[PDB]
């Protein structure tokens, strides 16, 4: 809930089911921990997407950003934590480094 | 944990329909009949065409 | 073949006055949106 993240996670468009029981925990734990989500796609999609996370599992500061567009098969959504706690949290040289994906849109290139 | 969902949708409407809104003037400004600012010959032409077809 | 560019390039088909044939083209072009524009502020 302080380490920052922009993550993007896609959202296929399944029968009356809205999630995968293969890929539930990795994304709701994102919406629990996050701190600003948004999502990109069709209309009543991203209502119902709304309302499903904030029923579900959300809490209620999230501040759900909505831009729904026309053209779009799926929907995908990006949640990000800003840190605002006041101890002393600071960011870790905007990780310059070619071994770690940054932590704001990861591109993760892994099998091994 | 709470159903508390109504009336922040119609924000939303009303986004969907400025995209709706931005979608059908891109759509009116691919136009290669209607005006478009050209020479004398041209003009003066749909000038006279406005004028007696308002009269006729 | 500078001769043979010669009677080549002086076809009695080419080298010569398209200006009237599309002048004509131009004209009926010009009509047809006269026509147009005719039928489009008649209920504009």
């Amino acid at each position: 809930k302080d380490t920052p993240f922009m993550v993007q996670v896609k959202l296929p468009n399944y029968k009356d089911y809205l999630l995968d029981n293969k890929q539930v925990v990795l994304t709701f734990k994102l919406v629990h921990h996050s701190k600003k989500i948004t999502l990109i796609g069709d209309a009543n999609k991203i209502l119902q997407y709304k309302n499903y996370f904030q029923a579900n599992g959300a809490r209620s500061d999230i501040d759900f950003y909505l831009q729904p567009t026309l053209n779009q098969k799926g929907v995908v959504m990006i949640a990000s934590n800003y840190n605002d706690n006041p101890n002393s949290k600071e960011k870790p040289q905007t990780f310059d480094v070619l071994q770690g994906s940054q932590p704001m849109l990861g591109a993760n290139t892994k099998n091994l | 944990h709470g159903y508390d969902v109504s009336g922040a949708n119609n924000k939303q409407v009303i986004n969907e329909v400025a995209r709706e809104k931005a979608q059908l003037e891109k759509i009116n400004q691919y136009y290669k009949t209607l005006l478009q600012d050209k020479e004398q010959e041209y003009t003066t032409r749909k000038n006279n065409q406005r004028e007696i077809l308002e009269t006729l | 073949s500078n001769r043979a560019g010669y009677q080549m390039r002086q076809n009695v088909i080419s080298s010569e006055i398209f200006k009237n044939g599309n002048l004509n083209m131009q004209a009926k072009e010009e009509e047809v949106r006269e026509k147009l524009q005719e039928e489009r502020e008649n209920e504009y």
